[PDB]
């Protein structure tokens, strides 16, 4: 199958207190380790401001929201048991959204095709406290959205200290592996080295 | 096989016509759960809608709104459908889908049109040239008509300018028609455009209102959220039918699945790219696509000369729908006796009709195939074929058979070792003595130059294997007188 | 795409009853509404009758309200119009109209119509 | 099973009939293959239930009958080797004439000749002849007295038997030479999936399916 | 539409002599086989079996 | 017009590939009459006429 | 090197492929014709000096 991918050992960043603005470039690999759950969501637009409309997503106690509004993203976006200073405007919105939710490793790909906005997640237990362990896991697509804005930056949000990696997507030719049910088991890049060739 | 052979005298042996087709039936169609009720009924059913000043852009998104509630609602004036007709508004739909309300007055309706201006369309609601969408009134007298006249739409019959098409006109100051200003108190140029619509029950059935609602549908580069709603068949099981599934269909059978769908899936496929299997979207069940059986008519004959009588073979087809699967009932009487009949037989290549099964054993004359060979004895006879004599002639470690008497006989062996040459002018048989024909034809290259040098070679290459086969002798030799 | 001949016109006397046809030859599945168009001598052509091919619902003008009926039949792709309780102020050239765009109460001249030939319709 | 395709199909004249005539061709050739290769005996020779031959061996390669395909064991794991057929678009696979079973049968006939009557049955009737006479006749024809043998019957017999039981051992822990035999399968298989796989080619069309062809253009403007 | 019936026709005179080539072959393998059965029935004795 | 072109240059190369594998089976039925005849004549004395 | 030509190549499907395993299958069946020709002595032979 001809569709974009990660290319196989490729350099990801690792943050860990930080949130930069990191640019978005044709679709984001995230992944994020936790222990306690300290990374809530992500503000998605353009330019971030009240000239071009932006998305939110905000994980709280039960729920989730996700919103795409004309709003106002702050210089410092940060989230006792309660803290709320990301955003102040409400005006000139256009869609809502609501669904529900070291030991987690989580595993995001955001895309958009032809305006449509596709979420991938799968849940692995992870025990190590240096980077990410090897394995394979198959990425699962939840929720395509109907978006179908403009998008070239994003950037993260937190509440402990947790840590989290940040990817990119190119396009690439990859070969695929399906058992009797279906599922993913092994996969090989097409361009790594000449035993895969 | 008579016509298929042109011939009038066909000799004995196995010969393929035609096919045969089952066809589809019922041709099923389903949809999902449609199921989301967008709130409509509050843009239905309220004793007090928008204003003119504020009838809202709203976006309702992401359900579905029924329209065929909307003929049987046994109450509309004036239900208008500009585009598309309303007959097919449920089933097909279009993106931006903004909705608008107001209860405007029932005297000038027929003004809202694409290219007529009016009052109403000047000064409180434009439609565009080309409305995709409908405009909806209705005679809603019962309830927005209270005692003195119902003086809850204000309206503007006063402004600056004309409508631009689908504009917010929202506005509390007054119109400008003179030179001399107002000073706050209003005076006799100052000229206030919000009066009342006067909705007494003592007006005409043209003067009281007729509720507008509008679905206004446009295209961005948006996908569409609220469409109409699908109808949807049930499904048969185990029958060659034509399906129409959520977005994807076929024909096919539908059966009973055995694999474990993951519970994402809603079909499945297989080596080389071919659907297999598939879950409805209202059941949440998995269920097998198997194609439609076909397979070509063998017919067995014994030869012109010696029976008039033929037997059929319809090829790996179950030999119960095999009447069925013909279309026995359009053709004639001498057909139905090859589609029913007790002279039924069903073998490893398919079902055979014209001929019963003879448990003893023959040598082959008619090849069938997978062991299985007919002939004639005079009816038609199915028979496994027989390999020959069986021998178990005495081993013995200490006695030889030694031949003590000859036979001289021999045996003719044929074989074709040359070809009449044939070669063509490609030219002329292209085009058939066209000047701009060859001058197409000069200009489609060099391959005429292939074609004579291979059809050359092949007579030539034919000679060198006559003077190979016939000529091994250096003189020419001769018998005694 | 939508062509209408009619009949049915006629001379009768006060007290009797006559039965309009008009035939639809062309679309007929685009056809939604059926109205029956009214011109006296003298006067603006009118509304009598009208009727939808998907609902059957029926609007009837005023003036001949319990006396005119219309009714369909998709067979022979006419539309009926009866008229029982005939008086001398009805004499007037009767029309036919097909709406391929959706149903209106009451009917416009203005509106997109397929239009009759015309039948005189006398009583006296 | 498109009507209007087979309406202009009509107007390229009589290609089919050229295409039906060269693949049954296809089957009249493997069915004289198979009939050539295999028929060459008249009558249809048993081997006797009490093997006396001698103290040769030949068990590997006699036919069982306590299996059910009535099938010697060395075939059976030569059928064991070969591993892999669908119908769907009008492709169909036409049974073979002869069943395996019946090849099974007539090489079991070739060996119960080729044991029992020598090569007599080949030109003429089945002579009874030993096999220790056997081998020495077949001794005589490359220029060997008889007489070697029957002074080394016991190691001749030694020898080959075990030479048999080590064909077993050397095709079993051997996987490509059977490559002979597996080459025209995936050959003729990757030559059905490459005309599977050219049914999703527009060839200068809009789509590949016939009926968005159909639908989305004017019909005198979707014949191109 | 010259074009069309043209590359028609040549398409047609192709796939013929497609079939003259390949059944030119065969018989080039059966006459070749026929002088194989001249030069060795006729010209001397064969021990080989039929 | 470029799909014209696309037509007559791949029947040319169709009708070449074609040429050259049917001679290749020619050469291919060569090569047999010439390893039974070396290895007949060469590594063995055979009694075969012509 | 044109890329509507490839636009309409691939839109041709792929004839490139089996053309391309005919003309290979020539290369590696030639190669088994000259080892089935001229590879047959298990050892090399040498002249006497
Ligand atoms: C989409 O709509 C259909 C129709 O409304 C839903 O089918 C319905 O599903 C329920 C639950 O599976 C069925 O209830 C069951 O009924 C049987 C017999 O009455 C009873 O023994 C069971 O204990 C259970 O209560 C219901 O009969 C069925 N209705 C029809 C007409 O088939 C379907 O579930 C909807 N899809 C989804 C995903 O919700
Ligand atoms: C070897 O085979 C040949 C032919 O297969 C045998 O020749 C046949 O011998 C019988 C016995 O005499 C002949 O039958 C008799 O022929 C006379 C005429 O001379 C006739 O008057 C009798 O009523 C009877 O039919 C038979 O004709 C003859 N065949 C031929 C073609 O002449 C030969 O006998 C065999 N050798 C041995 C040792 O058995
Ligand atoms: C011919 O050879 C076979 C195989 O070597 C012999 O079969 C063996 O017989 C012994 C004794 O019955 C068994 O223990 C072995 O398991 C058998 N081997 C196999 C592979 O089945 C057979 O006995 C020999 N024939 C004669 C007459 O001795
Ligand atoms: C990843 O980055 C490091 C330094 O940042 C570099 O040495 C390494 O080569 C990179 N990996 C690849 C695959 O280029
Ligand atoms: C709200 O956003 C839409 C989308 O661009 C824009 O057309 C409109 O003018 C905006 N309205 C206001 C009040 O900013
Ligand atoms: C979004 O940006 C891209 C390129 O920056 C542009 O082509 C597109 O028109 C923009 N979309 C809108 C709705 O302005
Ligand atoms: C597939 O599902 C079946 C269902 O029981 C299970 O037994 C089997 O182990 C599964 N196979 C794999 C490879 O997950
Ligand atoms: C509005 O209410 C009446 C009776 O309360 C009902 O008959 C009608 O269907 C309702 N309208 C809609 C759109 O459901
Ligand atoms: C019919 O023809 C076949 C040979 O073509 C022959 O064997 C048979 O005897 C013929 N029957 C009659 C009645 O002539
Ligand atoms: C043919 O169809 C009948 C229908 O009941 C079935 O019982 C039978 O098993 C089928 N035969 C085969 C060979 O599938
Ligand atoms: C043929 O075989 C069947 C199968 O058992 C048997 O029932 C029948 O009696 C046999 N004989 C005849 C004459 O049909």
């Amino acid at each position: 199958t001809q569709d974009l991918f990660l290319p196989f050992f490729s350099n990801v960043t690792w943050f860990h207190f930080d949130n930069p603005v990191l640019p978005f470039n044709d679709g984001v690999y995230f992944a994020s380790t936790e222990k306690s759950n300290i990374i809530r969501g992500w503000i998605f637009g353009t330019t971030l401001d009240s000239k071009t409309q932006s998305l939110l997503i905000v994980n709280n106690a039960t729920n989730v929201v996700i919103k795409v509004c004309e709003f106002q993203f702050c210089n410092d976006p940060f989230l006792m048991e309660s803290e709320f200073r990301v955003y102040s405007s409400a005006n000139n919105c256009t869609f809502e959204y609501v669904s529900q939710p070291f030991k987690n490793l989580r595993e995001f790909v955001f895309k958009n095709i032809d305006g449509y906005f596709k979420i991938y997640s799968k849940h692995t237990p992870i025990n190590l406290v240096r980077d990410l362990p090897q394995g394979f896991s198959a990425l699962e697509p939840l929720v395509d959205l109907p978006i179908g804005i403009n998008i070239t930056r994003f950037q993260t949000l937190l509440a402990g200290a947790a840590a989290y990696y940040v990817g990119y997507l190119q396009p690439r030719t990859f070969l695929l592996k399906y058992n009797e049910n279906g599922t993913i088991t092994d996969a090989v890049d097409c361009a790594l080295d000449p035993l895969s060739e | 096989t008579k016509c298929t052979l042109k011939s009038f005298t066909v000799e004995k042996g196995i010969y393929q016509t035609s096919n045969f087709r089952v066809q589809p039936t019922e041709s099923i169609v389903r949809f999902p759960n449609i199921t989301n009720l967008c709130p409509f009924g509050e843009v239905f059913n309220a004793t007090r809608f928008a204003s003119v000043y504020a009838w809202n852009r709203k976006r309702i998104s992401n359900c579905v709104a029924d329209y065929s509630v909307l003929y049987n609602s046994a109450s509309f004036s004036t239900f208008k459908c500009y585009g598309v007709s309303p007959t097919k508004l449920n089933d097909l739909c279009f993106t931006n889908v903004y909705a608008d309300s107001f209860v405007i007055r029932g005297d000038e309706v027929r003004q809202i049109a694409p290219g007529q201006t009016g009052k109403i369309a000047d000064y409180n609601y434009k439609l565009p040239d080309d409305f995709t969408g409908c405009v909806i009134a209705w005679n809603s007298n019962n309830l927005d008509s209270k005692v003195g006249g119902n003086y809850n739409y204000l309206y503007r019959l006063f402004r600056k300018s004309n409508l631009k098409p689908f504009e917010r006109d929202i506005s509390t100051e007054i119109y400008q028609a003179g030179s001399t200003p107002c000073n706050g108190v209003e005076g006799f140029n100052c000229y206030f455009p919000l009066q009342s619509y006067g909705f007494q029950p003592t007006n005409g059935v043209g003067y009281q209102p007729y509720r507008v609602v509008v679905l206004s549908f446009e295209l961005l580069h948006a996908p569409a959220t609220v469409c109409g709603p699908k109808k949807s068949t049930n499904l048969v099981k185990n029958k060659c039918v034509n399906f129409n599934f959520n977005g994807l269909t076929g024909t096919g059978v539908l059966t009973e699945s055995n694999k474990k769908f993951l519970p994402f899936q809603q079909f499945g496929r297989d080596i080389a790219d071919t659907t297999d299997a598939v879950r409805d979207p209202q059941t949440l069940e998995i269920l097998d696509i198997t194609p439609c059986s076909f397979g070509g008519v063998s017919v067995i004959t014994p030869g012109t000369n010696t029976s008039n009588q033929v037997a059929v073979l319809y090829q790996d087809v179950n030999c119960t729908e095999v009447p069925v699967a013909i279309h026995a009932d359009q053709l004639t009487p001498t057909w139905r006796v090859y589609s029913t009949g007790s002279n039924v037989f069903q073998t490893r290549a398919g079902c055979l009709i014209g001929a019963e099964h003879v448990n003893n054993s023959y040598e082959c004359d008619i090849p069938i195939g997978a062991g299985i060979c007919a002939s004639y004895q005079t009816s038609i006879i199915a028979y496994t074929m027989s390999l020959g004599a069986e021998n178990s002639v005495a081993y013995s470690n200490n006695s030889i058979a030694i031949p003590t008497n000859f036979t001289i006989s021999v045996t003719t062996e044929i074989l074709p070792v040359s070809m009449t040459k044939t070669s063509v002018d490609c030219t002329m048989y292209i085009c058939g003595d066209s000047t701009e024909c060859s001058n197409l034809l000069l200009q489609y290259g060099s391959f005429c130059t292939q074609l004579n040098r291979a059809l050359t070679g092949i007579a030539v290459e034919q000679d060198k294997n006559t003077q190979e086969v016939f000529a091994q002798v250096k003189q020419i030799y001769k018998t005694p007188p | 795409q939508v062509q209408l001949v009619e009949s049915g016109g006629g001379s009768v006397q006060a007290g009797g009853s006559l039965r309009l046809s008009c035939a639809a030859s062309g679309s007929i599945s685009s056809i939604t509404y059926l109205g029956w168009f009214r011109q006296a001598p003298g006067k603006e052509r009118e509304g009598v009758a009208a009727l939808i091919t998907v609902n059957g619902h029926t609007y009837y003008a005023d003036s001949v309200k319990g006396r005119f009926t219309v009714s369909l039949d998709n067979a022979k792709n006419t539309v009926y119009l009866q008229m029982n309780s005939l008086k001398p102020e009805d004499t007037a050239l009767y029309y036919c109209a097909a709406a391929a765009w959706g149903y209106a109460w009451p009917l416009h001249q203005d509106d997109y119509w397929y239009w009759g030939q015309g039948t005189q319709v006398t009583v006296s | 099973d498109s009507t209007e395709c087979s309406n202009l199909l009509l107007q390229y004249g009589s290609f089919c009939t050229q295409l039906n005539r060269a693949l049954t061709g296809i089957a009249v050739e493997q069915d004289k293959n198979t009939q050539e290769v295999f028929a060459q005996v008249k009558q249809i020779y048993k081997t006797p239930p009490i093997k006396d031959f001698g103290g040769f061996n030949f068990s590997q390669i006699l036919p069982d009958p306590s299996k059910p395909s009535k099938r010697s064991p060395i075939e059976d794991l030569l059928f064991n080797k070969v591993t892999l057929a669908q119908k769907f678009n009008g492709l169909t696979v036409l049974p073979p004439l002869l069943t395996d079973e019946m090849i099974a049968q007539y090489t079991s006939a070739l060996l119960a000749g080729t044991i029992t009557s020598g090569w007599t049955f080949g030109a003429g009737p089945a002579l009874q002849i030993p096999f220790p006479m056997q081998m020495a006749y077949r001794f005589n024809g490359i220029g060997v007295t008889q007489n070697v043998l029957y002074e080394n019957q016991k190691l001749i017999a030694n020898q080959f038997n075990s030479a048999i039981g080590k064909i077993q051992d050397s095709l079993s822990s051997t996987p490509s030479a059977l490559g002979k035999l597996q080459d025209v399968v995936n050959q003729n298989a990757q030559a059905l999936n490459t005309l599977v796989k050219q049914l999703s080619s527009n060839f200068g069309a809009i789509s590949s399916v016939l009926n968005d062809i159909l639908s989305r253009l004017d019909p005198p403007e979707a014949e191109v | 539409q010259i074009d069309r019936l043209i590359t028609g026709r040549l398409q047609s005179l192709q796939t013929y002599v497609t079939q003259q080539l390949i059944r030119a072959a065969e018989i080039r393998a059966s006459a070749n086989l026929a002088a194989t059965k001249m030069s060795e029935c006729v010209l001397g004795q064969s021990k080989r079996v039929d």
